[PDB]
């Protein structure tokens, strides 16, 4: 579909809780595998768009792919991540600040988006997260969370305040339905 | 209706006057009445199915054990006592588990649950002394009522469990066989009522069987790992003690950090110049020595010790014969343990084997069975197929072998080997061995070649060397 | 009224009078609620005789301390553990502040002890609602008689 251009920062939970066997092989394997399927379907639905990839692991944020318009980098990054796995606990504030820094640069008619896959219950960051949520809504950076079996209130407020997309996933079939809803474009 | 029914004893038989005509037996065999062996009393299901019953008018009303405390057993053992509550004497009588996982505890618990005046049968005084050590939680006033009851003395209401004694028959002081008419039995000769047998395979032998046969014996429980010798008497034990309530305890149910996964192997070895001349020509008990000492097989045993010492595994090598034991062990210059090795020197070798990283292979004779706190290792080699019991190979394996570190939850982390000389009577034991271990849940394979035995230094490198051994063995 | 009261009898027992009875709301299916009990899962799990539950150390250490840790670590949600007294609560969770060196739970939970303060109570409920296991009503210990019963 053509009409406008999207910028989306995909954020994945690489904490020790993502190792667990509850969701196929383990959550890390099932999420990266479906996320590869989503990238190719989103870029096919959205030919003029961009994505960037971030992870939170071992109480830090790391850039798996830089912000770009070629899908190939993002499926190659999701392939390369699976081997190095997950350990430790999130860093959501530092991941929303690097994502903010890239998204603030983008011009007037393009969307600003953050997609988070969340299997934790809090985050390790000292900084005041409420100041950063207020700043996302001023900047027009929209944040969505797909949580695994989890409703912990600061994350849910953070996705509502920034635009209205806190979703729960209980199977591999439900996670493919949720990512496929996100493939869908915005109005122009 | 049985409200008047007499029942009485003659030499080893029960005769039943003015009868209720009970199921499953012959009638007017030689008089108007029914007559069975004493040992047939065990068939309480045949009346229970009919809906028939009986009364112990011959009873004695004196006092009994209480033993109110409890302890915690392994998950299948607890399931096994729970079943015994379930099944009762009509459908109970033996339990089978290894000589290294809690059998003493099943005996003290089996007596504390059943709770009757009890006589405990055991093979050895050391095993009485291990029982005593187990039993200290239920011992009345800790150490003021426990006593031994055997060929030197008898005292007190209890001891290693309740009163313990030995199977023995050398003369009037060798206790259970000599005493078999004085006490036991609640129903006739009615002082006691409950029998607990440790090492139960020991009793169905031709002389011993009579200890059990010459009574009605109300409640009986047996405990064992070897269960039978190579000739399989075990159909008799269903009659003699009772049917088998349990057998399994597979290592498949205790892997991840729990015991061991054992790769079992048999090794077929070829046969080198001159040894089959002589094996084929000799029909006498020496021929057992030409198939055990076969140098191609010795070189497999040497190659296998070298591989597992290069990885610093702990190894016990079993040799069924003191000649074989010393000819293997002195050549490989590893310590050995057998009868004539003293306690002081055995406890030095065994402490060295368990705690010294330099002492990683030892050789042992038949003395490990029936109670030699055998040490821990991770590798077991048997130099021969023997004649002790396929079931004792599995008891011996089970009590000796454990997981090597790090790898404590893998498919295998311990190793068993049995060495067989091809083209001999040593091969016959395999189709039975193989079927029994796989029915016991073990992964088991056959190894038929070693082309890496052709890549290193090993013994018997020539015909002349082999001839030097052949002359010594023949003599 | 008291929300539920369906077995009816206790109120007429207490009154020595027989009120008119009536159930006057439409209820929802049983399946939205779940009401478990715990005691052990193998035959060796004998430490819960509770002849002297206030003195039975082995029983406090076994499924009373151990099942709580298994359930809380496995079921990672905001969960409040109610106790019959402070003394039990103190023995069961070693916490940062332990009554002895010998106590048997090691995990991040929050306390609710005496001298509760109205402002201090809210701090703990702010923490439980915001994130993490721990807070007031979250992975926290409180005696069932105590103030946490007012709720938020």
């Amino acid at each position: 579909r053509l009409g406008m251009m999207r910028h989306l920062y995909v954020v994945v939970d690489g904490s020790r809780t993502m190792e667990d066997q509850d969701l196929k092989p383990n959550r890390l394997t099932c999420t990266l595998k479906l996320l590869e399927y989503f990238v190719e379907e989103y870029f096919d639905q959205n030919p003029i768009s961009q994505i960037g990839i971030i992870v939170t692991k071992s109480k830090r944020a790391e850039k798996l792919t830089e912000l770009s318009g070629n899908p190939r980098k993002h499926i190659t990054s999701l392939k390369k991540a699976v081997d190095m796995t997950c350990h430790g606990e999130p860093s959501l504030y530092n991941s929303l600040s690097i994502a903010m820094q890239t998204l603030k640069h983008m011009p007037g008619h393009t969307s600003r988006e953050v997609l988070i896959i969340f299997s934790s219950l809090t985050t390790c960051d000292p900084s005041n997260i409420y100041d950063l949520i207020k700043t996302l809504k001023a900047a027009k950076i929209r944040v969505s969370v797909i949580g695994l079996s989890a409703e912990v209130r600061v994350c849910t407020v953070l996705a509502r305040e920034t635009g209205g997309t806190y979703h729960v996933i209980l199977d591999e079939s439900h996670y493919k339905e949720l990512l496929t809803h996100h493939v869908s474009p915005p109005p122009a | 209706i049985p409200m008047d029914l007499f029942d009485f004893y003659e030499q080893m038989d029960k005769d039943e006057e003015e009868e209720e005509e009970t199921q499953t037996v012959s009638f007017e065999v030689k008089q108007e009445m029914i007559e069975e062996l004493q040992k047939r009393c065990i068939h309480l299901e045949y009346p229970l199915l009919a809906e028939y019953d009986f009364r112990n008018d011959s009873v004695n009303p004196d006092i009994n054990i209480d033993l109110k405390p409890t302890a915690v057993l392994r998950p299948y053992q607890e399931k096994s006592l729970r079943k015994m509550f379930g099944n009762g004497r009509a459908r109970s009588g033996v339990i089978v588990l290894p000589c290294g996982a809690g059998k003493s505890l099943v005996g003290v618990t089996a007596a504390c649950t059943v709770r009757k005046r009890c006589l405990v049968l055991g093979n050895s005084a050391v095993s009485v002394e291990q029982w005593k050590a187990q039993f200290k939680m239920w011992s009345t006033i800790d150490d003021s009522q426990i006593c031994r009851f055997t060929s030197d003395a008898k005292d007190k209401p209890i001891g290693c469990s309740v009163a313990i004694s030995t199977y023995s028959m050398l003369g009037h002081t060798t206790k259970r066989s000599w005493e078999a008419e004085r006490v036991m039995e609640w129903l006739k000769t009615q002082e006691w009522g409950l029998m607990i047998l440790d090492e139960v395979h020991t009793i169905p032998a031709k002389m011993f069987r009579r200890v059990l046969t010459i009574v009605q014996a109300h409640c009986k429980l047996g405990l064992t790992a070897t269960l039978v010798r190579e000739d399989d008497k075990i159909v008799d034990l269903n009659f003699l003690i009772g049917p088998k309530l349990y057998e399994a305890n597979w290592m498949e149910l205790q892997n991840n950090g729990y015991i061991a996964k054992v790769q079992c192997a048999e090794v077929w070895c070829p046969m080198s110049p001159e040894f089959y001349r002589e094996y084929v020509a000799i029909k006498t008990k020496k021929r057992i020595l030409l198939y055990t000492m076969n140098p191609n097989k010795f070189r497999a045993c040497q190659f296998l010790i070298k591989f597992h010492e290069r990885r610093n595994d702990k190894i016990i090598v079993f040799a069924d014969n003191v000649f074989a034991l010393k000819e293997y062990a002195i050549r490989l210059n590893k310590p050995y343990i057998y009868g004539p090795t003293s306690q002081g020197e055995r406890m030095q070798i065994l402490q060295n084997f368990k705690h010294n990283p330099k002492i990683n292979t030892i050789f042992i004779s038949k003395v490990g069975d029936t109670s030699f706190d055998l040490p821990e290792a991770n590798v077991l080699i048997q130099i021969s197929s023997h004649g002790g019991s396929r079931r004792q190979e599995a008891q011996r394996l089970g009590r000796v072998l454990r997981a090597k570190k790090g790898m404590v939850a893998e498919e295998y982390n311990a190793f068993f080997y049995s060495l067989v000389s091809q083209d001999t009577q040593e091969m016959a034991y395999s189709t039975k061995r193989q079927r029994f271990l796989v029915d016991q849940g073990y992964s088991f394979k056959v190894i038929t070649k070693l082309a890496g035995m052709e890549e290193e230094d090993l013994a018997f490198s020539t015909k002349e060397e082999q001839q030097q051994l052949l002359q010594k063995v023949l003599a | 009224t008291s929300g539920t009261l369906s077995p009816l009898d206790i109120y007429p027992k207490i009154l020595d009078f027989h009120p008119v009875t009536m159930a006057t709301f439409t209820m929802t299916l049983a399946r939205v609620c779940l009401c478990p009990m715990i005691i052990g899962r193998g035959n060796d799990q004998v430490a819960i005789s509770s002849k002297f539950e206030t003195r039975e150390d082995i029983a406090v250490i076994r499924n009373y301390g151990n099942l709580l840790l298994e359930m809380s670590a496995v079921v990672p949600d905001g969960i409040v553990a109610f106790f019959t007294s402070y003394q039990y609560m103190e023995s069961t969770v070693a916490s940062w502040y332990e009554q002895g060196i010998l106590e048997n739970i090691q995990r991040n939970k929050l306390l609710f002890i005496e001298t509760q303060d109205g402002a201090e109570t809210s701090v703990a409920l702010e923490k439980y609602q915001e994130a993490c296991e721990n807070g007031r009503g979250a992975i926290l210990l409180s005696v069932a008689r105590g103030k946490v019963s007012e709720g938020i």
